[PDB]
């Protein structure tokens, strides 16, 4: 559907959040986008490991 | 009697990572470069709204077709938008040829 | 513990103190706590902060249009097309992949060098004054208030100010 | 030797031990031999199955066509796609290549690492009661059998065991 | 100093000596004076100069014709032609300059590296005879000559020689 909403890049599936850098989502894009990959996920360690005991 | 010590932070938390050396690795913060969302909508660029067609072809908006409104006052806009399977084609058939290059032509 | 401490030496984390990733835990005679090491964490965290500007920065995102759709008399096109596209999204998700991997594994190798240093630092005063015990810590042959802890946080000792009283509380052992 | 060791502190390599790529040397009075880590060798070995597995799989290859061929009126096409090639072409080799020299580097350095921190823990139990030597061994100022290497091996040593004899037999020197 | 000296336990560069990269600083009777450490130094930038060889080398430049250009009903191609390019480009452009950054960073934690790794060869001989001072230096209990600095800058001191300068201006303190 349509909607009076705003972005910065859109593909089918949704309008999408420039924010960051890539999506796995789908390639199709106009705008301001991220990238396209075949991935599942990407995710930095800010912090490092959790050990209690 | 006294003693000094290191120390260090964790936390309950179980947000995890692949890694060369160790799977799901466990820490306390992450930071997902991903965004795997999608908001389900077709918003529009910066305030700028998009070509609707609604049900029609390009050659429906182009030539005129009276079931396609016109919209003389669309005068630019951020993207266009079709469905995969548009209804109202040519309501006089006719080989249409270059859809490509026209296409490419109006993609902006 | 790439380079001894965590998972090394050291075993476990510490979900006690949360104002900062780094710290010491103090243990004297007005009781215990912990208590975090800003200084060192938020030159580690302004290092991060540089990361990750660089590596969203180093992007640069036309105002771009993906698509693209043809007859079916230009299937050298459309054949090629999808392996243009499938070509460099393969190339943006394998560089990626590795990216965020190594990165990582840099990240926590960051994290060890730098607890490691300051394992060093804090051995660095207190050498014959007070010794090395199982991991993680080290024994007073002498006492140490509040003072002295925050003191020695920010690479402050005075060497002669317990020596004596080590040089004796050692001579027992 | 990155990080001290290897053409570090120690010169060169042993081609006696066999059953697995780290280990100690024990030598006492019912004689000598070599005998391997396998505690840590295994979790490293583990680390590059890990690795292997987490560089072929990156990969995702098609049931792919590659080759086209054409007249000589789409000689855009024909160069185009000579580019479009060479150039994917490229980008993988450098990539690889890349990656091969960086990922055996860090795996020197894996290799080198997990050897010093295994020094520091053989220093770790035995750090008054027995002596640096040389590069690459320390020497006891007490007696170790069989049981006693069995045992440093897994992280135990009973500090006070041999803590006297050490605390004379030093005392000579 | 991400392994511990330079701006780790060292705060700060010397600009007198500028034969070589590294190198001691002696201090006794005769006088003082800087002196490089060719050794180590000349090793490591044989490194160095395997990198950059390494670098440059895994490019292959062909006799390359870039350009192309086109009518207006072949827009397809236009726009594809910019695609593929500015796509390469990019590429190519993110890989060397995540390269130069990965790189340099690798290059400073080379040098740093080996930095401590001497700091460890020196502490290596000297181990009893004579302390840590401070940061950056030993203090001996005992004198050392043109010969002793010469000696013990490659890898030779000969411990018995003042063991026991050592064992009695120790006691002292
Ligand atoms: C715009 O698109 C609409 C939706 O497709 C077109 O209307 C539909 O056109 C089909 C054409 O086959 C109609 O079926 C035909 O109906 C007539 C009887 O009116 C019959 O003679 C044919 O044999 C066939 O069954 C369908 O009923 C019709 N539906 C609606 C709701 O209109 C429309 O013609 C298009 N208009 C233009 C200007 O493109
Ligand atoms: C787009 O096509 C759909 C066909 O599904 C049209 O739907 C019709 O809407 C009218 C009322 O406006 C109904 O009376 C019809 O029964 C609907 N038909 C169907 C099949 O649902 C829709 O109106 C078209 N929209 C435009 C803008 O042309
Ligand atoms: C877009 O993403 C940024 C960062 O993730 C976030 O701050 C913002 O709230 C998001 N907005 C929407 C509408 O998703
Ligand atoms: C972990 O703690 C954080 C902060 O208190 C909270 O947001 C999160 O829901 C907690 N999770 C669980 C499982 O307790
Ligand atoms: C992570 O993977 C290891 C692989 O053996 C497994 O032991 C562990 O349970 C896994 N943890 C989670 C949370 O999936
Ligand atoms: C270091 O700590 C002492 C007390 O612990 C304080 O008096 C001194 O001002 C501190 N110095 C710096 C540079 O923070
Ligand atoms: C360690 O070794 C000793 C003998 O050397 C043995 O008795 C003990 O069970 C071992 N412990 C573990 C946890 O392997
Ligand atoms: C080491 O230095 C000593 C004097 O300082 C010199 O006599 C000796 O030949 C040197 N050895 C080597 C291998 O350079």
């Amino acid at each position: 559907p349509m909607d009076e909403c705003d972005a910065k890049c859109q593909t089918p599936q949704g309008a999408i959040n420039s924010s960051l850098p890539f999506q796995n989502v789908h390639p199709v894009t106009i705008g301001e986008c991220p990238k396209y990959v075949r991935s599942a996920k990407l995710r930095m360690v800010t912090g490092l490991r959790n050990i209690p005991s | 009697e006294d003693t000094i010590c290191i120390g260090y932070h964790a936390n309950n938390s179980t947000d995890t990572v692949d890694t060369v050396l160790e799977k799901n690795v466990t820490v306390t913060h992450s930071v997902n470069l991903l965004e795997d969302s999608h908001n389900g909508k077709l918003c529009l660029l910066k305030g700028i709204a998009p070509l609707q067609l609604g049900n029609c072809s390009v050659a429906g908006w182009i030539l005129g077709n009276p079931e396609c409104e016109l919209l003389i006052s669309r005068e630019s806009w951020s993207y266009i938008v079709e469905k995969p399977n548009p209804e109202n084609g040519t309501c006089y058939p006719g080989h249409f040829a270059d859809y490509e290059e026209l296409r490419e032509q109006l993609s902006s | 513990g790439l380079f001894g401490a965590i998972a090394g030496f050291i075993e476990g984390g510490w979900t006690g103190m949360v104002d900062g990733w780094y710290g010491y835990h103090h243990q004297n005679e007005q009781g215990s706590g912990y208590a975090a090491d800003q200084k060192s964490t938020q030159n580690a965290i302004n290092g991060i902060t540089n990361k990750v500007n660089s590596v969203i920065e180093k992007m640069n995102t036309q105002f771009t249009a993906v698509g693209k759709e043809f007859n079916k008399l230009e299937r050298r096109m459309e054949n090629l097309n999808k392996k243009v596209d499938d070509g460099f999204i393969d190339i943006w998700t394998y560089n990626a992949e590795l990216l965020v991997l190594l990165e990582n594994e840099r990240t926590l190798d960051f994290h060890d060098s730098n607890v490691k240093n300051l394992y060093e630092k804090v051995k660095s005063q207190l050498k014959n004054n007070a010794k090395e015990i199982g991991n993680g810590c080290f024994e007073f042959y002498h006492k140490c208030n509040d003072e002295c802890m925050e003191s020695v946080k920010n690479g402050t000792y005075d060497y002669p100010k317990y020596s004596e009283e080590s040089k004796l509380n050692r001579e027992k052992i």
